């Protein structure tokens, strides 16, 4: 612990060697014992300002950070045949609620005083969790429960038939047909489009599948009213033998134009409906029909920052999909430019998310093969929700007025989720609208209304309790370095698209700057509070990231997706993308968790993002929580290079090393337990690959060390010289 | 001569199992629901509503409302029979149950026989009220 | 003798005038009561004439062009012949350098006078068969449907090519051999398509047009698999079927991929187009789709806007040179009055029944594809008619199934008839039955050369040409030898054709009667106000009877009969020869009974006795009525017992004689069996008998004896 002051420019070498823990609110014993767990739900200032004057005096930002339907260990589900709310303000009782009457409770959130119903009422489930999911009453509904549906649409024209991709996937969706999330109600169709669309019947009757190709580009409809979308279950042969097929049947394919813009109308008939998953697969910039796109030239390490959608044509047939509970997740595996920034809208507004995988092909790119391969598996196996609804609640006092993720804004501020995926992450940027002189604790809830896959409304909910604060001390006590730097990356891309990548980037450096001044003139070199120690740290980390980085010869549509990744995925993921965990590994030993009963499980300590802390005489892995890279010095041991490489000499280690071998020695055992414990700190199975020799020319590796200095950006040292020129300036 | 269709247990009007398919809905639904929650053991088991273009169906078994909405013109006497069809099927599967659940929607998964059946009368090859009125 | 000459001039050139002796003055072509006129039968068979694999050799002066015929004059000595045309003389070409007179080429002999040619130089088209089904029927109907459009696979060449069209609420385009799928083209019945939107769309042989020995087997079972159209019918709806743009784009698939070479368009309904372009009525049940009385009375708002897209069609595909078939079954009607003119101007034909599930059309159905002593189809495309004249005679124009080449020249009349202001007719699609009727008119032996090139079945491109010769009258006896060679027969049917016409593209029975009238003073005798003294010639007697019979059939008087009836009859009697068609408006009766073998008898109600079996030979259809008696004796069953073996022969004789007619006539005829009381009866009843011919008789008579 401790409420000592730190000067930036002595320290040097603040990283700490174990993972960062998120701050414990200072709260009451009893009170923080049933708050909310962080990776759930999580602020920027554990500490509330009391007033808005006292917010803009510390010159941070205000928001909460959510992760409401990550995947838990243990859920309690309340069935009450009635749901106890707040009779103002529909707050679900929870925790954090005051007792008085026994028979009367008071609102955590309005202050009204409630009957709680003749339904030690303080030791109730409801009150005694802060994570909880009730079984929704015949009113949270507007229709019967949907049933699971999913439509996966394919691009075949000549380029995506080069790339080979629709065989693996075919191959992931025949094995995992048993495992897509529903019962007996699920439904299946397929689409797949060039210059044209091509439905597919499939009926038990009937020697094969019928491709049923619609060529009207300006005026798309559904060319048959029944088995394009098939029942599952019932139709599992008809379904599995095209799977098998259609990976043949494009093959000698001229066709150079894509429709995508039709494609995904006739896509949105189809499911209109029913509402569901739109699963689509382009490889390519879309040029036939309505939503074709403009070619556009890749910019290069010399073009300043001179982002934005070229139509909305994605945008509003992403908010038609929405009305109809239709989630629409695009997977980009395009060789050259295809203008994700306008494709993406797709994603952005109906909930659904982006994947990428830049220059994918069957052959060539080995690494984003197995990337697909694991992204599709974890796709199309967790769980899923659907035609949902989610709304944020904070105490009177407390306004939230930005919102940030993958949905659509209603009226009233209702988030709008046609599906809502275990993986996606949500940011809220709040003010205080009047002061809290009043209380001392405000509470923050979040209610996800949803179907489950198997046709139950289910409500689920998180509440989280903190305290307020009158002076500009305790609110940089509990400020949260991590959770402040994820709200800030959502706020720079909002600020990309609204005003540039300059605006950005400057907003980024003055939040740091206007934040150590304000400390300053509130207390030589660069001091700081300690929760503050790794502020300018991660937001150097944040301006040499792919959404933001200058200098760089980055390409269009990756700087797109990696916004589009800080939009949408939860705080712990974009820390690791923005900071990779380095440790050393050619020398693990046993100061590791050997407690996990026959495993050992080394655990080394965590080095800072420098070329500084490498050596030739070493192996370096780097977790950048989506893939591990695992760094050979030239000058390595010869034991590690035959114990865990299984090669004599660095010579000898393969070009594209997707993975270690499993060698029958200690050392192997050790770095693939490590290596194992990584992995399972996580659903989405990260690929490693060695291949990052010192010459394989791939070692992109470097541009994650993120505090030395290039020819295009700052040392983490020149960014903290230039931050104290500023801070007393 | 269209559809919609639901089930549920008369004494609380809990929804048990019913189809839908647009492509409105929402009045026709609430309407629906409305006699739901008006019809008790008093309740003829046998009627038809005329709500102006429309025109309702149902039939009382064992506390469970078996309710059709269509067109006026669709034929009467098979959308009786359309409810008849039903009413056999859910009371042998799921008729000793249907008094011990609580949740809306429980046997959702009757879904798949109500609309194999459904299609099987919309393709050609009691008592009268103002639905206006009971609401 | 004068019938002979009629006979054997019909048997060797397939053709048949009004008069066989043409007016030689100005005064009689003039007022020439029936037109000089010709039913002409382009491919007429007869007793195995040798093709000629030539180069028909033609006459060397650019206007004229004639065949060297039997007419020309020649000159064995100079090598030369003199044309009977233009009388240009030409030089014979090098293959016949070595002519002689004792071994001349065969196109000079009065035998070969009506000859085919081959010509072989390029190589030839596929056969290209598009077969476009309607979906929208009962299953007992399609699965019939199916098994014969398998049949019909069985029979085309290998080398044909087979294309694939269904329809019903949506027009599906199959792409064959495609290969672990089997997919098509998907759109909508709502809107219709050009041929360069639709050759957009879509992307020797094509996709959609594939060889049958190689794409057969995947047809087949394609065929065999065919499905009801998918879209439920809701209660009191007819279903939803787009057949005009499911024709529109047929035409249109073949416009864009084989223009100007034959192709046969084969269109299977099963009931009314109901969602326009080409909509006939609507898909309310409760209103009927329109009668003849529902068009008198402006109460059919479908008709003419329907007419008006099919005859498009028909135009763009006769002029693309393609035929177009209508095989319509159904309980109700179908819309043959709107797309008549589809079958009409191709020379595709139109076959018509209660369901596709009967003998009749299964029957009928495989009668198309009837293969000859060679083993192929009796059947022609793309045929080019051109007529060539003296330069006395002009052509009014033709009547028939044929569409104008619009060609001009001297041999074109002002007074056109029918397709005229042509000497050039396009006809997609002909057979050896095919009969056009040619008017001309005059502006000894006077010459007409009718050269037919079209489309083999097998491939080769051949020429017939047929020349004939009639004498111009004396004129020291004019209408004396011209009343000798009045074919009345031929002149009925011919007169029939302009009447018909008339009718089918709006009082005709008034000019019918005042030619009738005309005739009769001209050529008959009488005296003056006499009526009793009126008489003709044997040569002119059976005239007025023919006549009374025509206007009181059912191709005029229309009422009684349903539109799509109508046309049916209309269209094959405007496309049959002389024998057939006078078949059709005198149904010839035969009387059967002991007292002596089957024998023709008058139609007439005098020749329905009670103790007789009488046989009617409607063109469409064979009747067999069983008189009150011997219905007794036959409900009686003395049929069976040994002792009447004679009653059997008797039950059966017409029976028998019915077969053999009820195979050789193309559209099979309806059979229909019942006597006296029966109610099918009614059928004998309205054919036999102003009212009855005596009557009609003299009253003729009272108009030919007074004012002219
Ligand atoms: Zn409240
Ligand atoms: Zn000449």
């Amino acid at each position: 612990e401790g409420l000592r002051v730190v000067n930036l420019l002595q320290e040097r070498n603040m990283l700490p060697s174990t993972p960062l823990k998120p701050p414990v609110p200072n709260l009451h014993e009893d009170i923080q014992k049933l708050n909310c767990n962080p990776e759930l739900f999580r602020c920027t200032l554990t500490s509330i300002p009391q007033t808005q004057a006292l917010l803009n005096k510390a010159k941070l930002p205000l928001g909460l950070l959510l992760h409401p339907f990550k995947d838990l260990v243990q859920l309690p589900v309340v069935t009450s045949s009635t749901i106890v709310r707040c009779r103002s303000c529909r707050t679900y009782i929870n925790p954090f609620v005051s007792f008085l009457d026994q028979r009367r409770w008071k609102c955590n959130l309005c202050y009204r005083v409630n009957d709680v119903p003749e339904e030690e009422p303080h030791r109730r489930p409801e009150v005694q969790n802060a994570t909880i999911e009730f079984m929704a009453p015949s009113e949270y509904m507007l229709r019967p429960p949907q049933p699971p549906v999913y439509l996966f649409v394919f691009d075949v024209s000549h380029n995506a038939v080069e790339t080979g991709y629709l065989n693996s996937v075919c191959q992931s969706l025949l094995d995992n047909l048993d495992l897509l999330p529903g019962n007996t109600r699920t439904k299946i169709g397929f689409i797949t489009f060039d210059s044209t669309i091509h439905f597919y019947g499939l009926q038990e009757s009937l020697s094969q599948p019928q491709m049923l190709i619609v060529s009207d580009i300006e005026d798309v409809f559904i060319p048959m009213p029944e088995n394009l979308l098939v029942n599952l279950n019932e139709s599992k042969e008809l379904v599995q033998d095209l799977l098998k097929t259609l990976p043949q049947m494009f093959t000698k394919t001229l066709e150079t134009q894509s429709a995508l813009g039709p494609a995904l109308q006739a896509a949105f008939k189809l499911m209109s409906p029913t509402g569901g998953r739109m699963s689509v697969f382009q490889t390519q910039l879309p040029t036939l029909g309505v939503g074709a796109l403009k070619p556009r030239e890749e910019p290069n390490h010399r073009s300043s920052a001179k982002m934005t959608p070229s139509t909305d044509f994605y945008k509003k047939l992403a908010l038609d999909c929405s009305g109809q509970q239709v989630a629409v997740d695009l997977f980009l595996l395009s060789g050259q430019y295809s203008d994700l920034a306008s494709l993406g809208c797709i994603s952005r507004y109906s909930a659904g998310s982006v994947y990428y995988y830049p220059s994918y092909h069957h052959q060539h790119n080995p690494v984003q093969v197995q990337k697909l391969q694991k992204e599709l598996q974890r796709y199309l196996t967790r769980k899923i929700g659907f035609e949902a609804v989610m709304r944020i609640r904070c105490t009177k006092g407390l306004s939230i007025h930005t919102f940030h993720g993958n949905f659509f804004v209603r009226s009233t501020d209702l988030l709008s989720l046609p599906n809502v995926n275990p993986d996606a992450g949500y940011a809220v940027q709040m003010s205080v609208e009047e002061s809290l002189t009043d209380t001392q604790l405000v509470s923050f809830q979040s209610a996800l209304l949803y179907t489950s896959s198997k046709g139950e409304r289910r409500i689920r909910v998180h509440t989280l309790c903190l305290p307020v604060v009158s002076t500009l001390n305790d609110v940089f006590l509990g400020a949260d370095v991590q959770a402040i730097s994820g709200l800030l990356a959502n706020m720079a891309v909002d600020r990309s698209m609204t005003a540039s990548l300059s605006d950005a980037r400057d907003a980024l450096v003055n939040a740091v700057i206007d934040s150590l001044s304000a400390y300053r003139s509130s207390v030589p070199g660069l001091m700081v509070p300690f929760s503050l120690r790794l502020f300018p740290l991660f937001v150097l980390a944040l301006l040499k990231q792919k959404s933001f980085q200058t200098g760089t010869n980055a390409r269009l549509d990756e700087r797109i997706f990696a916004m589009c990744q800080v939009k949408n995925q939860p705080l712990v993921y974009l820390m690791l993308t923005t900071h990779p965990s380095l440790y050393r590994v050619d020398n693990l030993s046993d100061e590791g968790a050997l407690n996990i009963s026959d495993r050992t499980i080394p655990q080394p300590p965590i080095l800072q993002l420098s070329v500084e802390k490498l050596s030739r005489d070493g192996a370096f892995l780097m977790d950048a929580g989506s893939v591990l890279m695992l760094w050979v010095g030239k000058n390595c041991t010869q034991n590690f290079l035959s114990q865990v490489l299984g090669v004599q000499n660095y010579a000898s280690i393969p070009q594209p090393m997707t993975d270690l071998p499993e060698l029958d020695t200690p050392e192997s055992a050790r770095i693939i337990a490590f290596i194992s414990w990584l992995r399972e700190q996580r659903p989405f199975f990260p690929i490693l690959y060695v291949i990052r020799d010192e010459s394989p020319m791939k070692a992109n590796f470097l541009q994650n060390m993120i505090e030395d200095r290039t020819e295009s950006a700052l040392s983490y040292y020149e960014f903290l010289l230039h931050i104290q020129q500023q801070v007393n300036k | 001569m269209v559809l919609l269709t639901m089930i549920a247990r008369v004494a609380d009007g809990l929804p048990l199992a019913a189809s839908m398919q647009e492509d409105d809905l929402q009045q026709y639904q609430s309407q629906a629901k409305q006699l739901f929650r008006k019809l008790n053991e008093q309740s003829p088991t046998r009627c038809t509503l005329e709500a102006g273009a429309m025109t309702f169906h149902y039939i009382i078994e064992q506390g469970v409302c078996y309710l059709v909405l269509c067109e006026a013109a669709f034929p009467k006497k098979l959308a009786f029979a359309y409810l008849e069809d039903l009413h056999s099927e859910f009371d042998e599967q799921h008729g000793k149950k249907v008094p011990t659940v609580s949740r809306p929607y429980s046997f959702i998964e009757f879904d798949t026989f109500i609309q194999k059946t459904k299609k099987l009368y919309i393709d050609s090859r009691i008592m009268v009220a103002n639905i206006e009125e009971v609401l | 003798t004068y019938l002979e000459f009629i006979q054997q001039n019909e048997e060797r050139d397939g053709v048949r005038f009004s008069w066989n002796v043409w007016p030689s003055s100005r005064l009689e072509a003039t007022r020439m009561v029936v037109p000089v006129a010709a039913l002409f039968t382009p491919l007429k068979e007869r007793p195995d004439l040798p093709p000629i694999q030539y180069e028909p050799v033609l006459c060397s002066r650019t206007t004229c062009r004639a065949v060297l015929n039997p007419l020309c004059q020649v000159d064995y000595r100079a090598k030369l012949w003199a044309c009977n045309f233009c009388y240009q003389r030409n030089q014979f070409p090098p293959s016949y350098a070595g002519i002689s007179e004792l071994n001349q080429p065969a196109e000079l002999l009065p035998q070969f006078s009506s000859i085919e040619y081959v010509v072989l130089r390029g190589p030839q088209m596929p056969l290209i068969f598009l077969y476009v089904v309607d979906t929208c029927m009962e299953d007992e109907d399609l699965q019939a449907l199916k098994e014969s459009m398998q049949m019909s696979l069985s029979l085309l060449p290998p080398t044909a090519l087979v294309g694939l069209i269904t329809f019903g609420r949506m027009v599906q385009v199959h792409e064959l051999g495609c290969e672990g799928i089997s997919k098509s083209y998907v759109f909508r019945g709502t809107k219709d398509l050009s041929a360069k939107q639709l050759q957009e769309m879509l992307g020797p042989s094509n996709r959609f047009l594939q060889p049958v020995q190689k794409i057969d087997m995947n047809l087949t079972d394609l065929l065999g698999e065919l499905q009801r159209d998918p879209w439920p019918v809701p209660q009191g709806k007819r279903p939803l079927r787009s057949s005009g743009v499911a024709l529109s784009i047929a035409v249109g698939l073949l416009e864009c991929t084989f223009p100007n070479t034959g192709a046969r368009i084969m269109m299977f309904i099963g009931g009314p187009a109901t969602q326009g372009p080409g909509m006939v009525v609507g898909d309310e049940l409760k209103t009927p789709i329109r009668s003849w009385h529902d068009i008198d009375k402006d109460n059919a708002k479908y008709v003419k806007k329907g007419t008006k897209h099919f005859e498009a069609l028909a135009n763009r595909a006769a002029t693309t040179g393609h035929v177009i078939d209508i095989y319509a079954c159904a309980l109700d009607q179908t819309g043959l009055l709107e797309m008549k003119c589809c079958p009409n101007l191709t020379g595709g034909y139109m076959v018509m029944g209660d369901s596709f599930n009967t003998s009749l059309f299964k029957q009928t159905f495989q009668r198309v594809f009837t293969k000859d002593m060679h083993g192929q189809f009796k059947m022609g495309f793309g045929g080019t008619l051109e007529i060539k004249t003296s330069r006395e005679i002009k052509i009014s124009g033709a009547i028939g199934p044929c569409v104008s080449l619009n060609s001009k020249g001297p041999c074109v009349s002002e007074n056109e008839i029918g397709t005229g202001g042509t000497c050039q007719w396009k006809i997609c699609g002909l057979s050896p039955t095919t009969t056009l009727a040619i008017y001309f008119e005059v502006v000894g032996r006077g010459a007409i050369q009718f050269v037919t090139q079209y489309q083999h079945s097998s491939g080769q491109r051949r020429i017939r040409v047929t020349t004939i010769a009639r004498n111009w009258a004396d004129a020291q006896t004019q209408i004396q030898n011209i009343a000798a060679s009045f074919d009345q027969e031929a002149a009925a049917i011919l007169m029939a054709r302009l009447a018909i016409y008339r009718a089918e593209t709006e009082d005709v029975l008034r000019w019918l009667d005042r030619q009738l009238i005309r005739l009769c003073q001209k050529f008959g005798e009488y005296h003056k106000d006499d009526p009793s003294s009126f008489r003709f010639s044997e040569t002119f007697s059976l005239y007025p009877q023919f006549m009374f019979h025509l206007r009181r059939s059912s191709f005029l008087q229309v009422f009684n009969n349903s539109p799509d009836e109508s046309s049916y009859y209309r269209h094959h009697f405007m496309r049959q020869d002389l024998t057939q068609s006078l078949i059709m408006i005198q149904p010839i009766l035969y009387a059967y009974s002991f007292s002596g073998p089957p024998e023709p008898v008058l139609l007439d109600s005098s020749s329905i006795l009670a103790d007789r079996i009488l046989l009617m030979d409607t063109f469409f259809q064979i009747l067999i009525y069983h008189g009150e008696t011997i219905a007794q004796w036959r409900k009686s069953g003395y049929q069976d017992m040994p002792e009447y073996e004679n009653f059997r022969h008797l039950l059966q004789a017409p029976v028998d004689d019915a077969q053999e007619i009820l195979h050789s006539r193309f559209p099979m005829p309806r059979y229909i069996d019942t006597e006296h009381g029966g109610s099918q009866a009614r059928f004998l009843l309205s054919k036999v008998n102003d009212v009855s011919l005596q009557v009609f008789m003299d009253h003729l008579k009272k108009l030919a004896v007074s004012s002219a």
